[PDB]
């Protein structure tokens, strides 16, 4: 049988995820990025753009 | 001997008459100590002026005097003055016949304030004006001429026969290096390089000097520019990243000809110079294509002259030699131009001075003058 209901696993499901509701906060989150010149399309072998951004958060952190 | 200082909006100099060039150059800009009590508990100063003022720019108070190339305070312009007599030019103002140099179209009330500010408070005994293009023109060496000038607070184009302005044929256009540096900033926040402090554009400004240049067939050299990375140029930033530009490089010079790119409606300098030889006459014509001359900071583009050539033919009708010139020296070539004015022994007959000055006074600045 093809049991009827993907509602049927979620009700299924039991716990509470690891991070979902301790994480909360009013603060808005691009808002933390530094502003950084790196262009969006870097060279392939750099960095993307968007790593730079949390590298450079997390540094100042 | 003779002074003479001059403010093509972006940048102003200051120099002896008679000189191949000028003795300071300093930006047109004026900062203020912001607790004016420590200021008097120091004696440091009423004014930081010129480039120590940039390079205290964040520590205090800066602002801008002759926006859109007129006066938005006078009190501003003759802390300038003041500040370029006695510390870049040394000399007792009182001593020296001293030339300052103006937009065109200034209204009328403008000419005769600054007269009377810089007769009375400075002392000189004779002073003298001039609207820019006129000195220009004068270092280009010619009485007969259209002149295309544009320093980074605005642009005009102007004709003069046999050393008078026309008037009517004048016109503005508020679209000068300021506009280009924040249309060139849009451009590399789409790139993603993002500059908007003031120091940021500073650096836009040095990019613009560095690696901009007009495009001839525009769409031909963007097409050429998308096909391949063989158009790029690269250059690093004080801080030591690296950036990478190309169409936006000519794209950013395009605006002049093409100002639907800033979102502003009379059309391109080309356009604009041919319609003011419109307003001039026939019998002038001939002349004023045959001497068109660029002026300030904006002709620093390279190749602009050929795009000009180009395009003013093609708005032309095709029946003349069209001569663009580009004087090597054409931003300083204002200042040049007066160097020389002043130099011109007769023109100390031309003085408006002191006898004068009681009777005649603020009125000959209108009356007498040119």
């Amino acid at each position: 049988v093809i049991p009827e209901d993907f509602q049927e696993r979620v009700e299924q499901q039991i716990i509470g995820a690891t991070t979902r509701l301790l994480t909360q906060t009013d603060f808005p989150l691009q808002s933390y990025e530094p502003k950084v010149q790196v262009p969006f399309q870097v060279l392939p072998g750099q960095c993307p753009r968007k790593i730079e951004i949390e590298r450079r958060k997390q540094q100042y952190l | 001997t003779a002074l003479v200082c001059d403010n093509g909006s972006g940048l102003c100099k200051a120099g002896f008459a008679g000189d191949d060039a000028p003795r300071a150059v300093f930006p047109s800009i004026v900062g203020r100590p912001r607790h004016q009590g420590v200021m008097v508990g120091m004696g440091q100063k009423d004014s930081y002026v010129g480039d120590e003022a940039q390079s205290k720019r964040g520590i205090l108070t800066l602002k801008y005097p002759i926006e859109h190339g007129i006066i938005t305070n006078w009190d501003d312009m003759e802390k300038i003055w003041h500040h370029s007599f006695y510390n870049e030019l040394r000399v007792a103002p009182e001593e020296h016949p001293t030339l300052l140099t103006e937009a065109p179209l200034n209204p009328k009330a403008n000419r005769e304030k600054m007269t009377q500010i810089m007769f009375e408070t400075f002392n000189v005994p004779a002073m003298y004006v001039a609207i820019q293009a006129v000195l220009s023109l004068y270092a280009s060496g010619r009485t007969t001429g259209i002149v295309l000038d544009s320093g980074d607070g605005v642009t005009h184009n102007v004709p003069i026969y046999e050393g008078y302005a026309l008037p009517h044929a004048i016109m503005r256009l508020d679209l000068a290096g300021r506009d280009l540096t924040d249309y060139l900033m849009k451009i590399l926040t789409e790139r993603g390089y993002s500059f908007v402090t003031t120091a940021e554009r500073e650096i836009v400004r040095d990019i613009k000097e560095k690696l901009c240049y007009v495009a001839l067939d525009f769409e031909n050299e963007m097409a050429t520019a998308a096909s391949s990375s063989s158009l790029e140029k690269s250059y690093e930033l004080p801080d030591g990243q690296v950036i990478t530009i190309g169409n936006e490089r000519f794209r950013c010079p395009e605006t002049l000809f093409q100002p639907s790119f800033i979102g502003m409606e009379s059309a391109g300098i080309h356009e604009t110079t041919y319609n003011s030889i419109m307003k001039c006459d026939i019998d002038i014509r001939k002349d004023l294509y045959a001497n068109n001359v660029l002026s300030g900071g904006t002709t620093m583009y390279p190749g602009i002259a050929d795009r000009m050539q180009k395009e003013i033919t093609a708005l032309a009708p095709s029946t003349m030699k069209i001569k663009i010139i580009a004087p090597p020296e054409r931003k300083y070539s204002v200042w040049i131009g007066g160097s020389i004015l002043a130099s011109l022994s007769t023109f100390q007959q031309m003085w408006i001075s002191k006898q004068e000055y009681d009777e005649a006074g603020p009125s000959i600045v209108h009356r007498k003058c040119f």
